[PDB]
Protein backbone atom coordinates (compact mmCIF):
# COMPACT_ATOMS: atom_id res chain seq x y z
CA UNK A 1 0.00 0.00 0.00
CA UNK A 2 2.43 2.66 1.21
CA UNK A 3 5.22 1.12 -0.90
CA UNK A 4 3.20 1.95 -4.02
CA UNK A 5 4.19 5.62 -3.67
CA UNK A 6 7.79 4.58 -4.44
CA UNK A 7 6.91 1.70 -6.78
CA UNK A 8 5.04 4.04 -9.12
CA UNK A 9 7.90 6.55 -9.01
CA UNK A 10 10.40 3.82 -9.93
CA UNK B 1 9.45 -3.17 -4.72
CA UNK B 2 7.24 -5.21 -7.06
CA UNK B 3 7.64 -8.25 -4.80
CA UNK B 4 5.51 -6.59 -2.12
CA UNK B 5 2.51 -6.07 -4.42
CA UNK B 6 1.88 -9.21 -6.52
CA UNK B 7 2.95 -12.85 -6.49
CA UNK B 8 1.74 -15.42 -9.03
CA UNK B 9 3.71 -18.25 -7.39
CA UNK B 10 0.80 -19.94 -5.63
CA UNK B 11 -1.61 -19.94 -8.58
CA UNK B 12 0.76 -21.64 -11.03
CA UNK B 13 2.08 -23.96 -8.32
CA UNK B 14 -1.42 -25.18 -7.47
CA UNK B 15 -2.28 -25.43 -11.17
CA UNK B 16 0.67 -27.80 -11.51
CA UNK B 17 -0.20 -29.78 -8.37
CA UNK B 18 -3.87 -30.31 -9.26
CA UNK B 19 -2.80 -32.33 -12.30
CA UNK B 20 -0.89 -34.67 -9.98
CA UNK B 21 -4.03 -35.66 -8.06
CA UNK B 22 -5.53 -38.03 -10.64
CA UNK B 23 -2.17 -39.56 -11.62
CA UNK B 24 -0.39 -42.50 -10.00
CA UNK B 25 3.08 -40.99 -10.36
CA UNK B 26 6.18 -43.19 -9.92
CA UNK B 27 8.64 -42.05 -7.25
CA UNK B 28 11.55 -41.72 -9.70
CA UNK B 29 9.64 -38.90 -11.41
CA UNK B 30 7.70 -37.75 -8.33
CA UNK B 31 10.95 -36.55 -6.76
CA UNK B 32 11.92 -34.78 -10.00
CA UNK B 33 8.55 -33.02 -10.20
CA UNK B 34 8.77 -31.97 -6.54
CA UNK B 35 12.30 -30.59 -6.88
CA UNK B 36 11.40 -28.69 -10.06
CA UNK B 37 8.45 -27.08 -8.28
CA UNK B 38 10.82 -26.21 -5.43
CA UNK B 39 13.31 -24.65 -7.87
CA UNK B 40 10.58 -22.75 -9.72
CA UNK B 41 9.19 -21.35 -6.47
CA UNK B 42 12.49 -19.56 -5.76
CA UNK B 43 13.27 -18.41 -9.33
CA UNK B 44 12.39 -15.05 -10.90
CA UNK B 45 9.42 -15.38 -13.25
CA UNK B 46 11.08 -13.22 -15.95
CA UNK B 47 14.18 -15.41 -16.33
CA UNK B 48 14.54 -17.76 -19.29
CA UNK B 49 15.43 -20.65 -16.97
CA UNK B 50 12.10 -20.10 -15.21
CA UNK B 51 10.26 -20.58 -18.50
CA UNK B 52 12.35 -23.67 -19.26
CA UNK B 53 11.43 -25.13 -15.87
CA UNK B 54 7.76 -24.22 -16.39
CA UNK B 55 7.64 -25.90 -19.81
CA UNK B 56 9.44 -28.98 -18.48
CA UNK B 57 6.98 -29.23 -15.59
CA UNK B 58 4.04 -28.82 -17.96
CA UNK B 59 5.37 -31.67 -20.10
CA UNK B 60 6.00 -33.82 -17.02
CA UNK B 61 2.47 -33.27 -15.71
CA UNK B 62 1.03 -33.86 -19.20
Amino acid sequence: LQEQLKIIKK
Amino acid sequence: ELGLEKDDKDAIEEKFRERLKELVVPKHVMDVVDEELSKLGLLDNHSSEFNVTRNYLDWLTS
